[PDB]
């Protein structure tokens, strides 16, 4: 009932999916990438008690209901789930038929095709879309930086790469990920309040510890001395209502959450901290990028959002670059929505439409089309 | 700025170079507001 | 919009193309002859990314975009590359038409001829320049030289010859080159800072080590006290900051790099030192010219603005010439220009028009004109 | 306990140090060049569970313990490493004292002098063997050639050169390395694998992917007609047993992996291929020579050993090499032992001991002895 | 072949052209196996 059409600026967002439109200013769509069971079943009169009904509402139904990501480790092991979350999103928060609007898929690096393969045809076929398009939900961010030279960090919804850039120029050799999710952060968290006192284990109980981390968990810059501090400094011991009703009580976690991505030993991970994998990937960039990327060192990814997050970045880049080059990295406060942003952007590229997937080209050259000189 | 009019003038796609040139990180941006009018 | 024209004086310096008009006084045309190739092509946004505008720009674009010569060893290898480069210097920093300003044409012997019949024709048509008009770039700097008795060490961009002359009276016989260019030195440069403890092959790491050369690389008159000297001497033990950031340190390369034009052994070349290829040219020359050769031993060729580059001239000299004689050679500072500064002259020499490469005189004898009675 | 001594042919293979004697046949020592970090340190009773054993024991510790070349690049970072890897040598498998038998040294070009400079000594001192000596490693296996003309290809235990030679002659200027080991491709294999469905990152982790290369990991002659083989090909499409118990499955990645050495796009690396180093190394060789090559285009390097290594020597220097010529390139199976042999020759080379690095001599003039008329 | 015995008569070090004259690219092993006897 209106002009040619909208894209449809859909971004699953590694920890929940969100969209809106080319073009659009807010994803309209945000909500979390679980799927949820209850146990017991009272026989309950009527009906209206779905099984996985999850997308926004289930949490809602937490605790009876329990979790499931499909791209779990940003790795879609279920579809169908993942489909329904689509429709969901299409017919009651997209509320809309993908078969008229076009859109750019969000992807990760580090999939393998069929993944995308299958994606896509059944969003034709279930979707009809006018057609669609995916996008590295990395590059996403990429463009959403628009410093179209240097790496970003993008530790975002639960991802982690480095994404060496350069006028739109990445070395895809010297990008890397890093496993580490805000989830994984969720993981020690647990670990350590349930020792330390506690018995939180269950699904919206990481729940709440999420949500712990993401409003109250932090870091300081330095730690051994940041560690003295902890040693009796009674501001950070602070106590936070568990949303039972409780006051979880807070002190040297808040930051010693986080940190870690630094340092995976407290993840035990063989891996290296955020920065070196920043500085190595740099050191891998050619001699004078350098700089490129001391003005350009764009983090990426919300969770991140925790204090000093560059404080740190610059203080060990500096521990390792020469003072010689001044380095900038580069983090917005909207950093979930940034990759939202770009691909809204280039989706909305209009001089771009040729790129989208087409029913037809795929069904010419089926998916395997997808591969090769487009994505 | 001018950043305005030289994109408007810019060479259609280099919009890149010109809204990078002039800070505009955001040609992203500057596209987004120009397509929110020609979205 | 102004009277007759303005000859183009169009100087491809055997590194940089350069060039002003006749009657110029400085080549209002100076940069790279390279060409240069992106690798990975990030998917980027809309475009403005040239593969090949090597031209000035492209070294903004080193590493990514790659290097070539077309005259790679004052040998056009590839002239489209060529061409466009005169197009960029036309219409970008000459940014004016050839059809109606005549040029003269730079160019050192060994040339096999239809490098200059193509490229006559070509400039012709692709530029119906007024009319061209081709002169050794070894002449050019002769005239430069004014001095016309007397050979000229041509060491220049990237070129060497010896040019005795005689009051403009040349013996080609007695003429020479030395296939050596500051590129080579370059070379061993990379050899050697390489394996002394570096890893330094990249295109525009030989940007930097040619940098190093121009800027601080050297010779002392002497080396074997001179090595001795180099054994300790810590004066010269001086690290420069690698335009990385890094300060590369430096020591007996700044000097050992250049003063194997004396002994290619360290470029393993069978040839002999500049200065006995002037010696015995010398003695190829008439019983008595040799004083005239003495004070007319002009040196030609920036890359050896080193130190001392005289210093042994003479030395050497000396060593072969008999006291009898006094010896001196010949170098401007501005010996880069010197051959433009000629070329201008020439070409800005009224009283010469009749020489210009005339559309028609090739039409009716098309390029093979070029060749007898006229270059 | 016996007449006077054996020198000790120790060789450091890129990947594994390795040694026998002097005369010797096999190379007594074989083992992996790491160093292994455990990292939790569960409260263990007792001990023997030592930091550092890597040696040949390591591999056995492999996870908690991580891997830590000194010679990581063919460049010694650390040497106390190394110093103790000899001592386990010695000691363990060589379980011998330095002191009473001599030893040659393994080594490539490339090597800023210090290295062996402190290498020697040390050798002395904390070996006093009854004298050292050090020898290429590349000119090693040239002996280890006997073809003492023609280029030899060591891409070895993870090394790479061309080695012009001519009855010994050899030609450093045309003389090259490539940065490539089979860490190299396993490095890319990793990336394959991983993304394309795997999470591979681990130390030992490279040390299966390493493994699987060395033992299914090949190469096809052809490439695109072989890609197209490879779109649908079953027979390469073979699932092999993952060390963990998984059965790795396996397609086009088992010859996709090393083939870039001729393509370094696939490492991105600016260099070019095997090939066409060797080419232009011969085109630099005098002007026939290249015949002698053509018959002594002697491989050398084991994880070079898969399949057709030759096939494609020999298919594209024909395809640049004038058929008028006759190509033969060289390589024994036995490539790994080859430079091990040859050392064993030399140092048992009864007519060279004079050669051998005194423990006076050095004394007197130091290590830096060590650099003129001797290594 | 007479290699055996015309390089134990070759002259001593230039058993390297009689080895390699007569095929012998393991005047190396020559040596070797020699050495083995010699070592």
């Amino acid at each position: 009932d209106d002009e040619e059409t909208t894209a449809l600026v859909c971004d699953n967002g590694s920890g929940l999916v969100k969209a809106g439109f080319a073009g659009d200013d807010a994803p309209r769509a945000v909500f979390p990438s679980i799927v949820g069971r209850p146990r017991h079943q009272g026989v309950m009169v009527g009906m209206g008690q779905k099984d996985s009904y999850v997308g926004d509402e289930a949490q809602s139904k937490r605790g009876i209901l329990t979790l499931k990501y499909p791209i779990e480790h940003g790795i879609i092991t279920n579809w169908d789930d993942m489909e329904k979350i689509w429709h969901h999103t299409f017919y009651n928060e997209l509320r809309v038929a993908p078969e008229e609007h076009p859109t750019l898929l969000t992807e990760a690096p580090l999939n393998p095709k069929a993944n995308r393969e299958k994606m896509t045809q059944i969003m034709f076929e279930t979707f009809n879309v006018p057609a669609m398009y995916v996008a590295i939900q990395a590059v996403l961010s990429l463009y959403a930086s628009g410093r179209t030279t240097g790496i970003v960090l993008d530790s975002g919804d639960g991802v982690t790469h480095n994404v060496p850039i350069y006028e739109g120029y990445a070395l895809p050799h010297a990008i890397m990920r890093l496993d580490l999710a805000g989830r994984d952060l969720t993981d020690y968290l647990m670990k350590i309040l349930t020792e330390r006192g506690y018995s939180f284990v269950t699904t919206a109980e990481r729940e709440i510890v999420r949500d712990i981390k993401e409003k109250l968990c932090y870091v300081a810059l330095d730690f051994e001395n940041e560690m003295a501090t902890a040693a009796s400094s009674s501001s950070l011991e602070k106590s936070y209502e568990l949303p039972d009703g409780q006051v979880i009580t807070i002190g040297n976690e808040r930051f010693r959450c986080p940190e870690t991505l630094f340092q995976p030993s407290f993840i035990g991970m063989e891996s290296a901290g955020i920065h070196e994998t920043t500085y190595n990937s740099i050191m891998k960039c050619d001699i004078d990028i350098r700089k490129d990327l001391y003005a350009n060192n764009v983090l990426s990814g919300g969770t991140t959002m925790y204090p000093g997050i560059a404080d740190r970045m610059q203080k060990e880049i500096t521990a390792l670059a020469p003072s010689t080059m001044k380095i900038k990295i580069i983090a917005p406060p909207e950093r979930k929505y940034s990759v939202w942003i770009g691909g809204s952007i280039l989706a909305s590229l209009s001089t771009f439409q040729q790129m989208w997937i087409s029913k037809q080209e795929y069904d010419e050259a089926g998916p395997s089309i997808v591969h090769r000189k487009c994505f | 700025e001018d950043v305005w009019e030289i994109l408007r003038q810019a060479p259609p796609s280099e919009y890149e170079r010109i809204a990078f040139q002039y800070g505009v990180t955001d040609l992203r941006g500057m596209l987004k507001r120009l397509k929110g009018m020609r979205r």
